[PDB]
């Protein structure tokens, strides 16, 4: 295998590099949320309908009310995790019917109240790329009566006593949830998860997140049909990708198919003897007499019982990661939308600047958007400037040379500017730093005095 | 279910309901004849162990609580069934075997089982089920002299596959000579009589053994016994009984593609899906009978003893064994109000419930998510704070737990 | 308000019954007390009945102890948690969002509890909120100003600068604006005076 | 101070030491020796071991 391209940073004692130009990128990052709450009859899936089967049941004891009271606790875990990730929000905040914000194209994140759900675009591909077992938390039993076609796989679940549960919270309830996150980040900023909801200009609201990742507001409002157009082509190229390709979604998949395939095992280890006569309890009881019969249902018994405890651990485990991706999530949306994050690679790779949330089936979908530097350039580069027997250091900056002449810039854009007492501050003499450099310093009093 | 005496406010899963069945069908063949144990059970000679008689019996009414007054026979000894339970189910084909042994080897006539009698003359599967019935025969095949009608092979070139009978007499041979038929050195007779004397001890009586062997296949049934038939009922939960195997459920007519050969239907949990009615060829769907989950909406027992039930998964015109369908099933007991509050108990997809004075009831009612808003944005609007507060709230974590040691010699045993 | 500890407690104990409570099945034996067993039977059937009870009650306790184990998981990723909130909310200042409480962290102080802790965070909230007329830059000579540290707002006919979390109105100026280029590239800029000390 | 390292290698090895020797335990059979059974017994009470 291969780790990767060789590279070679050309490293020098008085050479540094500074970015001329940016870009704007949107990634997309996918979490589990919550997952398929079940709930498991034991008496009718070890027994049924058979009484024999039920009064050598309860002799084994409460070994049925502590499974049923571990899987009432991962139902009620599911509902909590779901809680705990969208319901941050006190209020449901709107946008408002204008939609011009600064140049910046919200229409396909925003919803659209002509479908029944009002939902995105993003978030109708998002629910249509996650395909779904249709489990049984919509009533069935109907079509489970009525015998069309042929036997589904989740009629015989239902019949032998695995029911599936529905979620608290429906998908409208869910994309409303979003709906007020995303209004109330684009319309208020950061100033809604800390209080009340206080309006911004979403420019100016752009220029305070350029501040917080170290760039001057000033490249935004000189550059802002740009940045406009690169997010504008960056949402269209996350469209594209989730029209095109469907495989970014395989954690959702693999929820949705862990426990199809959990419930499945579940039902087909009905079939075996356990070292019995036979898988069936009725041949069994219809075939032998009282103690044998009680013998070969007993075998049948202790298999089934010991099938249900497995399933039961499985899902304990299962819970116990679900959750912990629950609380990642919870604290992406606290830090990542309702704020700006300064930690690296969290919220998205690149220097974060604001983050939007999108639902998905079994989980969230977050937008990241960052900003990257991307055409740079060499320069020369001393840590402090001799003038009049004074070391001046840069008060936010850097030191830089095109060759000739010396110049102060920030660090993350080039911005060359002309080297002055009020950029910068005097400490101590030239005899004590190690590569200090002789130039001239500007002195803005001096031609007003003159003059 | 909680096993108090007061409960908390909640949502709580109590039990299970079910529709009871109401009716019985049996379906069995129209069968009449007799099967013929009494042509079996006694003879004048049976035939010999190498030589051994078997007898197809098909197409007729068996009742096996006559054996007993046929042969003085201790036990009915069965493998795979039981005798007390061979006249309620019912079988395919079945076999007769008829030979006389010595009382030193009637233990070798049992699955999984080597010998002599076992290894050269009459080997048994080891999946055999079916009754073996022996009984001594010290009156009618023992002599003075000494009785050679009956005999045994002694040994062979190689173990007997089971339910397999050799007739051929060929002189054995164990060494490198030619025996060319005659019975010289290392040349014997492969079989050997008996001798039967009324001198003998216990052990090496003459008894008569007699085997039924039982085909359970999935073909239509050809011989079974007496069980009374019923008239044929559809659309109803009832526990029928089709050729032997019972269950509950109801009975619909059904589009299956049944081959002419086939006469079950079955699940992947392993159970009986479709089923062919014996007596008419038109076969049926088998559903279980309506069933859900119970539970049971309170406030506390301090506030009030009403409740209100919620049948999980029920379309609600279907209910029994204030009423609003919901999509977790649907309740009884809780009225629906066109109003948001806060949830209080949750039920399902979206609706909950709770104890409100508008006389106390309980309501139902879809959550609401918060309140409304629309925050006057404007592109040259901006909305600046002039006064504070400072809030301290409560964030509460739980750190460690109870540690415990358990000594599993005094659990399990206790001295 | 203490309901996490207290199903801390409940768990613990609830656990413990139950497996005092499984002392009493049969699992399928002809008694439950073992003596009853070993005084009823011989050596041979009072082993099979002895031999069912050792099962049963060897399922229970391990059952019991893979319970334990996944609730020890999880009380230690809260206690994961708790410490890393004591070493960012107690002994520092968080600047994480709706870490350390809810509003702008200012202060945390902790209180012991039974089985747990208790945090109680001091917040900064605003309270009281003006609409105001606001502009990204000003043209003053041909020149566009844009504040150093602030935002810029007018009351209706006069234009200053305020920081953002607190309405102090300050005259516009040199010292705490910046110039950066003409008037002709930013959207919105507007037309007020730079006072020059 | 590697001691977190080292318990990840001797749980690993503690666990796969355990898992074989328990090969060695009866479970109230007659014999732990598979063969033995086999050979010792006919089909039932061997099948019942
Ligand atoms: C900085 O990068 C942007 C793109 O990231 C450059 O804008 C492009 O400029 C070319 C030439 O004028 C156009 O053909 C493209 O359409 C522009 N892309 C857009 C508008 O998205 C920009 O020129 C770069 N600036 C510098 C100084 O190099
Ligand atoms: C380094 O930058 C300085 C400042 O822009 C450049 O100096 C200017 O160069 C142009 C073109 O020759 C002249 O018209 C200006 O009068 C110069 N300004 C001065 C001297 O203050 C300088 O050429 C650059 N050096 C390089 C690129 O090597
Ligand atoms: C906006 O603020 C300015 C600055 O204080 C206000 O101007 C002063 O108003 C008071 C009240 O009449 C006068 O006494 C001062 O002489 C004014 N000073 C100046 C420099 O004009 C102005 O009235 C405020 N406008 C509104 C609509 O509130
Ligand atoms: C700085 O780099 C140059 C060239 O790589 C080298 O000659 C010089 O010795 C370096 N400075 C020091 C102090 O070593
Ligand atoms: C925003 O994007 C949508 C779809 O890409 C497009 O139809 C619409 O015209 C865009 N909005 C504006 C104001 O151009
Ligand atoms: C800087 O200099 C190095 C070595 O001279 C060279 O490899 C590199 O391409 C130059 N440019 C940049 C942008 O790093
Ligand atoms: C900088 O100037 C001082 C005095 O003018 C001189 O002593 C020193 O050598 C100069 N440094 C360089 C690198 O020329
Ligand atoms: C048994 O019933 C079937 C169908 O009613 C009929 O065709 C058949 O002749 C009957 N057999 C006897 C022996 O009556
Ligand atoms: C035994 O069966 C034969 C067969 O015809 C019968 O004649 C005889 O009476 C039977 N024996 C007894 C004791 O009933
Ligand atoms: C049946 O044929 C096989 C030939 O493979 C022979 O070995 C076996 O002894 C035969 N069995 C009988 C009962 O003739
Ligand atoms: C099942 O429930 C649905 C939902 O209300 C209803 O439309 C349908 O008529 C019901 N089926 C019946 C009553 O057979
Ligand atoms: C600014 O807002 C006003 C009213 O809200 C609107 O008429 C105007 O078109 C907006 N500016 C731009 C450049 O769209
Ligand atoms: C600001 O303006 C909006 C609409 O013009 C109004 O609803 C609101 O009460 C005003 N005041 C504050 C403090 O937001
Ligand atoms: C600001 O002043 C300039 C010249 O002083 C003028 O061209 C421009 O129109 C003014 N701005 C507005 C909004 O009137």
């Amino acid at each position: 295998m291969s780790l990767g391209a060789e590279n070679s940073v050309a490293y020098s004692n008085n050479s540094i590099a500074i970015p001329t130009n940016f870009t704007i990128s949107v990634t997309t990052e996918i979490l589990p949320v919550s997952m398929t709450k079940t709930s498991v009859d034991c008496t009718m899936y070890i027994c049924g309908d058979s009484t024999e089967c039920s009064n050598l049941l309860l002799q084994y004891g409460s070994f049925c009310t502590q499974l049923k009271r571990a899987l009432t606790g991962i139902a009620v875990e599911q509902d909590k995790n779901t809680q705990e990730v969208f319901a941050q929000v006190k209020q449901i905040y709107k946008t408002p019917p204008i939609k011009y914000f600064g140049g910046f194209n919200f229409s396909q994140i925003l919803p659209d109240p002509s479908k029944p759900s009002k939902r995105s675009f993003i978030e109708d591909l998002l629910f249509n790329k996650v395909t779904l077992a249709d489990a049984g938390f919509i009533k069935q039993y109907g079509d489970c009566l009525g015998d069309i076609a042929a036997r589904d796989l989740i009629c015989a679940q239902k019949f032998n006593g695995l029911t599936v549960l529905p979620p608290l919270l429906t998908d409208e309830m869910i994309a409303q949830y979003t709906s007020a996150l995303l209004a109330g980040t684009i319309t208020s900023g950061w100033t809604f998860g800390a209080g009340a909801a206080l309006q911004i200009p979403f420019a100016m609201q752009m220029a305070y997140r350029f501040n917080g990742i170290g760039v001057t507001q000033n490249v935004l409002y000189e550059n802002q049909k740009l940045i406009a157009n690169q997010f504008n082509s960056a949402i269209g190229k996350i469209q594209d990708s989730l029209s095109s390709t469907a495989s970014a979604l395989g954690k959702l998949q693999d929820v949705v198919n862990h426990n199809a395939q959990a419930l499945n095992t579940l039902v087909k280890q009905l079939s075996s003897k356990f070292g019995a006569i036979s898988s069936v309890l009725n041949d069994i009881l219809s075939r032998l007499d009282k103690v044998e019969a009680e013998v070969q249902i007993d075998r049948l018994i202790t298999g089934r019982l010991q099938s249900l405890q497995t399933y039961v651990t499985q899902q304990l485990i299962r819970a116990a990661e679900i959750r912990a991706s629950a609380n990642l999530a919870a604290t992406k949306m606290s830090e990542c939308v309702l704020g700006q994050s300064k930690r690296v690679d969290f919220c998205g790779k690149g220097y974060h600047l604001m983050s939007f949330p999108q639902s998905a089936p079994h989980g969230v979908v977050f937008l990241h958007v960052t900003y990257v530097p991307a055409q740079e350039k060499n320069f020369t580069t001393a840590p402090a400037i001799c003038h009049d027997g004074k070391a001046h250091f840069p008060r936010e900056g850097v030191f830089v040379s095109n060759g000739t002449h010396w110049f102060v810039t920030q660090r993350n854009f080039y911005e060359p500017q002309i080297i002055t007492t009020d950029n910068t501050f005097v400490s101590g003499n030239c005899d004590v730093v190690i590569g200090i450099v002789n130039n001239t310093v500007y002195d803005p009093l001096q031609p007003e005095l003159d003059s | 279910t909680l096993k108090s005496f007061t409960v908390e406010k909640g949502i709580y899963q109590t039990s299970n309901f079910r529709v009871q069945p109401t009716e019985s069908i049996v379906r069995f063949p129209n069968i009449t004849n007799l099967c013929p144990f009494h042509e079996v059970f006694n003879a004048t000679t049976f035939a010999s162990v190498y030589a051994w008689n078997r007898k197809r019996i098909s197409n007729c009414v068996a009742d096996y609580s006559v054996i007993y007054n046929f042969a003085p026979f201790f036990a009915f000894k069965c493998y795979g069934v039981s005798p007390t339970k061979l006249n309620d189910l019912c079988f395919t084909n079945v076999y007769a075997d008829s030979f006389v042994i010595r009382g030193n080897e009637v233990s070798q006539i049992a699955p999984g089982q080597t010998g002599n009698i076992a290894d050269y003359n009459y080997k048994l599967p080891d999946d055999f089920t079916g009754c073996v019935i022996a009984w001594n025969s010290n009156k009618l095949d023992s002599k003075p002299s000494g009785n050679y009608n009956y005999l045994y092979r002694l040994l062979r070139k190689s173990k007997l596959k089971p339910f397999e009978r050799d007739i051929s007499t060929e002189i054995y041979q164990a060494g490198n000579k030619p025996c060319n038929g005659v019975a010289g050195p290392n040349c014997y007779s492969p079989l050997q009589s008996y001798g039967f004397r009324p001198t003998y001890g216990v052990g090496h009586q003459p008894y008569r053994v007699v085997v039924l062997s039982f085909e359970l296949l999935h073909a239509p049934a050809t011989v079974c016994g007496p069980k009374k038939s019923t008239n044929l009922v559809k659309n109803k939960c009832v526990n029928f009984n089709f050729n032997g195997l019972t269950g509950t459920g109801v009975l619909t007519e059904s589009n299956k593609k049944f081959l002419p050969f086939q006469q079950f239907g079955r699940d992947i949990a392993d159970t009986t899906d479709a089923v062919r009615d014996p007596q008419t060829l038109e076969i049926l769907d088998i559903t279980p009978c309506s069933f859900g989950g119970v539970s049971v909406i309170t406030p506390g027992t301090n506030t009030s003893n009403q409740v209100a039930v919620l049948y999980q998964g029920v379309n609600c015109t279907e209910v029994p064994v204030n009423v609003f369908q919901t999509r977790a099933g649907c309740l009884i007991g809780a009225e629906y109000v066109n109003n948001s509050y806060e949830c209080d108990i949750p039920i399902g997809a979206g609706i909950c419930a709770s104890y409100q004075t508008q006389s106390q009831s309980i309501i139902a009612y879809t959550m609401s998510l918060g309140a409304e808003n629309s925050v006057a944005y404007s592109n040259n609007s901006i909305a600046i704070p002039t006064n504070f507060t400072i809030s301290v709230t409560t964030e509460i974590l739980p750190v460690s737990m109870t540690k415990t040691s358990v000594d599993c010699t005094m659990y399990i045993c206790g001295d």
